[PDB]
């Protein structure tokens, strides 16, 4: 296809430019190439150090994608710089591994116990593993629904309470510490219907154990309160976007601020104190936005990625301040950085919780990048 | 060199 070739040519040509600019825009850039593409990515909490070594070791929960051969749940170790056969190892290796029935849409560990890893299967089953019970048959199977799904979310204030979004217009909620299991299976403590179409994502409120937000193709954002009796009455419903909403994420330093990403090429800034008013809209992306993560370190900056192969980093503070037309190009003032090291759609990304500004993004070309934008791009 | 911020803006 002509349009394909043209695209490809632009992709490759810009990527050359990128590489050449690398030393100016970044302080760290690693580009590993997994055996199989990953659809998920999340940094584990822990960090491992050794006296003497000029690096610390961090880890990522990755996944494999092959509708052909065997799939796996992966744990990758990564060597990151410090303040400053039998041969030394590559900076990136795969420590743990676990055969997985079908690609891994998402893989997220449980806050209260990082050994517990929840999984989203291309099936209808939501799997749970303990990467210790496997030094593969999952330690838990979660009934709940019929269609496949990506949305997945552990409750920080309620050990075990996990939520999942699905293509069957519903949201399940199981307690992993579920009384009994009747054959490694937990049915579903609740199922939230109230949603016109496919639910794209789900997210527990960070501080209020009985709250969470859903987002779906029915272009709406719904806030829920498990304490309610009707599993159809969402505490609130917001006409968040024009197109389908693919994701939502709560700000780590707030109890009211939210953020959603839609196919409408937009990221909406929401405040629970008044879901009637959309605080602001981040524009610049040129395609669907499936990911939106806040920096675990700075309350004012968040990131977004999608089909345009670009990862955008925005700084709320700069929302407003006037800018010169010849500068007001490239994008709005809230736009702080654009990462264009990826050559395909970015399937997922994660902020390193321990090393401010280190981020890990995964692409469909099975490429994995661990980068960190130049300090002068955000300092001074 | 605040053109790095500008450079970062392009993409």
């Amino acid at each position: 296809s002509f349009d394909d070739a043209v695209e490809e040519r632009v992709i490759n040509e810009e990527y050359k430019i990128w590489k050449k600019n690398t030393p100016f825009l970044y302080d760290l850039v690693m580009t590993h190439a997994l055996e199989w593409p990953s659809l998920t990515a999340q940094w584990l909490p822990d960090v491992t150090k050794q006296d003497g070594k000029d690096y610390s070791v961090h880890r990522l929960i990755l996944g494999t994608h092959t509708s052909d051969e065997q799939n796996h749940l992966l744990i990758a170790s990564v060597q990151l710089p410090s303040e400053d056969f039998g041969s030394v190892c590559g900076k990136i290796e795969i420590e743990i591994k676990i055969n997985h029935e079908g690609e891994v849409n998402r893989a997220r560990y449980m806050p209260q116990n990082a050994c517990v890893i929840a999984t989203k299967t291309p099936s209808s089953d939501v799997l749970v593993f303990d990467y210790t019970k496997h030094p593969c048959q999952p330690d838990l199977r979660l009934r709940g629904h019929q269609k496949e799904g990506y949305g997945l979310s552990w409750n920080p204030n309620l050990n075990g309470y996990l939520l999942s979004a699905s293509d069957d217009h519903t949201i399940c909620l199981w307690d992993i510490n579920a009384t009994p299991k009747e054959h490694r299976v937990i049915d579903a403590k609740n199922i939230f219907t109230g949603h016109t179409a496919v639910v794209e994502d789900v997210a527990w409120h960070l501080l209020h154990e009985s709250l969470f937000g859903s987002v779906a193709d029915d272009q709406k954002l719904m806030i829920w309160d498990t304490r309610n009796n009707n599993t159809s009455k969402p505490s609130h419903t917001v006409d968040a976007h024009t197109a389908e909403v693919n994701c939502l994420s709560f700000n780590p330093y707030s109890e009211f601020i939210l953020a959603t990403g839609s196919a409408d090429k937009t990221v909406a800034l929401w405040d629970l104190r008044n879901l009637k008013l959309k605080l602001h809209s981040f524009e610049s992306h040129k395609d669907e936005i499936f990911q939106v993560q806040w920096s675990p370190h700075n309350e004012t900056i968040l990131a977004s990625s999608g089909t345009d192969r670009r990862l955008h980093v925005w700084d709320l503070s700069k929302i407003g301040e006037e800018q010169s037309t010849e500068d007001a190009e490239d994008g709005p003032p809230e736009l702080l950085f654009i990462h264009g090291g990826h050559t395909a759609k970015i399937s997922d990304f994660s902020w390193n919780p321990n090393e401010p500004w280190i981020i890990c993004s995964v692409s469909e070309d099975n490429i994995m990048q661990v980068w960190q934008m130049a300090e002068n791009v955000y300092n001074d | 060199k605040p053109a790095i911020r500008r450079l970062a803006r392009r993409g």
